[PDB]
């Protein structure tokens, strides 16, 4: 935002399982375009990994078909980096619908590598909290801009993990245990509020 | 019923010519299965295109 | 094609299949040896064999630390005793335009132009030719400096599997990114990309100057090109594209 | 050896002469192939081969991410059909100690001194593997997450520090590994130079048939051992 | 008298056995010198230690 900082945004590109056999000719239009390439990863979709991943459009829409569509094979997901990444993106991209993007915009990825709605060539990132959400869910541990300085971070840990460290350091002070990483350790793995009790046999 | 590809192999070397030991070799088991699918008198290697 | 790296480099695997004899390999490693020491070179490079009509013309070139300058190239016949040819300019590679086809054996021919051609001029001319035309140079293995001096590049990888296949991912090999890409070729598609052994192998086959190969792997430090045909530019290539 | 050095014929360009065949080196290229398929392998290599009297041993060796991790060594007889060793303990260490002779094939074979060949094999296999197997300077990068990777910027040894012997260390566990100069006795490698500067030879002789190519300038080594299968202890009597 | 060396060294890695094929043609050049400076009617390789 300021002048000795810089945005550098992120998008995601999805490769749907009808085309990923195709990759190597739309990987040559996506590179030669300038979107760059930060990590690809060949995953495969779980339904039960699709619906948490698309709790925005599956969750207020019926559409099962398209969640048995996304593990009928893999999934190639990408993080692309460009100057004006979402517009260029979205120009490029061009609008769902392929059967009238086939006839509306005929340059676009969707009249050529695509068939129908449900059976699309890619999937695009909108918003940019989408894009961060979609990042977040289907990446690993990297960092997204911009960093939440100052008093955003406070309140993200202090109304969501805080409270569970007060209750960890309260019962860690009596009694006090050597080595006390132990016993933080297994006091969040064990009293978890976001996951459940486990117990081995 | 085919020819001695291997001692043809080591004289294409000679004169620059061929394609080494592995490639050929890969030529003559394929002849080998050639030979074995058809009733085949002779099958020599022509050459490569 | 090294010199350091003669066996170490898949020659009649290529697919070509115009290599060398035993005789005419341990005949390179000396004799390239040998142009490394008397001629001080940074790194020898195997250029090709020109087959011709009488005798074989063996071909091999030698860089400076600059690594884009023009090469003084070396002949031989009987590829044991390597001499220096002249350095080429326009005006003498001019001088072959009314005659064509192959070139024999001892560089003193006279060709008939009646000014008399020397065998040896055409012979370093074309060469000229097929170094500026054909035998490209690899993405990554030359990087730049700000100054004139290029360095090979010591942490060449450089080509993944994915840019196997582009022509966008080759430079010519020739002082003008860094270089001219290979999608400025005229006809377009007069390079044969080709697939040998799966992905441990690439051939980059020149249609325009027949048959030069070059020289994959990737992951690799080899990073090499070897010519050997007729001699002569291909002239019928649109017809046959 | 990888399958690259299988592609250039280097086993005999060493100089130990008992090579290999291109019979062996296509079957070796195409069943490493299925083996780096089959078993998710970060790299595979051609271990090499154990003397025979009635069938020939063909060993190859498979390596996860971690360099230093033990290995799944495999073993071949047709060289197409290649099976999964099973890991060495001590107890089948000295175990097989009161058996010696030749390495025989088929391998069911029962010594009555029962003991089975395989675990001989096995045990012979960690023998070597512990002892004079190679890795020199700078070709394994100790990386700070616990595991080894393959140094990918590794320059090829210089000259000057080709003949110490202190520029050579083990492929197992503990610049980070044990050197050379250190292996009981003193003096229990052949060194060797090729034509040129371009092919450093080392030959164990506390095994003899163990071969270490190295080529000085650019990222070429690797270890076979192609051999009786024996440790002599011979050696004093030797140098 | 020279024999027919690197045919036999063909042989050789047929088997699997040699010095390489360079390595046993530089042996056959070093063979023809033993040949040409002595007065010798059979120079066959023998083999290597």
């Amino acid at each position: 935002m300021p002048l000795p900082q810089i945005y550098v945004e992120k998008t995601l590109a999805l490769i749907k399982p009808d085309v990923v056999d195709k990759e190597e000719e739309i990987q040559d239009i996506i590179l030669g375009s300038g979107f760059t390439i930060i990590q690809r990863r060949k995953l495969h979709l779980s339904p039960e990994h699709c619906s948490n991943f698309y709790v925005e459009q599956y969750g207020k829409m019926f559409f099962p078909n398209l969640t048995a569509y996304m593990s009928s094979g893999p999934l190639v997901a990408m993080i692309l980096a460009r100057h004006k990444a979402i517009s260029y993106w979205k120009e490029l991209m061009g609008p769902s619908n392929s059967l009238v993007a086939k006839e509306t915009h005929p340059d676009s990825l969707r009249a050529i590598y695509g068939t129908d709605e449900l059976r699309n060539a890619l999937h695009g990132s909108n918003d940019f909290a989408a894009s961060e959400r979609e990042i977040r869910f289907m990446f690993p541990a990297v960092i997204i801009e911009p960093i939440p300085i100052g008093q955003a971070a406070k309140d993200y840990i202090n109304l969501y993990v805080a409270p569970t460290l007060l209750q960890g350091l309260t019962e860690l002070c009596k009694e006090k245990p050597p080595d006390p990483y132990l016993w933080l350790a297994d006091w969040l793995m064990k009293n978890n509020p976001n996951k459940p009790k486990l117990c081995h046999f | 019923s085919l020819p001695n590809v291997m001692e043809s192999a080591y004289y294409f070397e000679q004169a620059g010519v061929g394609l080494g030991t592995d490639e050929t070799y890969r030529v003559f088991l394929a002849l080998k299965q050639l030979t074995d699918t058809h009733p085949i008198q002779r099958c020599r290697f022509w050459g490569k295109i | 094609m090294d010199a350091d790296s003669l066996l170490l480099s898949l020659e009649l695997a290529s697919g070509s299949g115009q290599g060398l004899s035993p005789d005419r390999r341990a005949s390179l490693l000396t004799s390239l040896m040998l142009v490394k020491r008397d001629y001080r070179f940074a790194r020898v490079l195997f250029w090709g064999r020109i087959l011709g009509l009488v005798a074989d013309y063996y071909i091999a070139q030698g860089l400076s630390e600059d690594q884009l300058a023009p090469r003084k190239t070396l002949y031989s016949l009987n590829c044991t005793e390597w001499s220096l040819l002249p350095p080429a300019t326009e005006e003498m590679a001019m001088q072959i335009s009314v005659v064509s086809g192959r070139f024999m054996g001892d560089p003193s021919h006279e060709y008939e132009h009646v000014v008399q051609i020397k065998e040896e001029t055409r012979l370093v001319s074309i060469i000229d030719q097929i170094d500026k035309a054909v035998a490209i140079i690899p993405r990554g293995a030359l990087f730049k400096t700000p100054f004139g001096v290029t360095h090979v590049n010591r942490t060449f990888e450089g080509l993944p599997l994915s840019e196997v296949r582009k022509l966008s991912s080759y430079f010519h090999f020739r002082e003008a990114d860094f270089l001219d890409s290979l999608e400025y070729d005229i006809p377009r598609g007069s390079w044969s990309i080709q697939m040998e052994r799966g992905n441990a192998l690439v051939v980059l086959r020149s249609l325009l100057w027949p048959g030069l190969t070059f020289y994959h792997a990737p992951r690799t430090k080899n990073y090499g090109y070897i010519y050997v045909g007729t001699g002569e530019k291909n002239m019928d290539l649109p017809f046959m594209l």
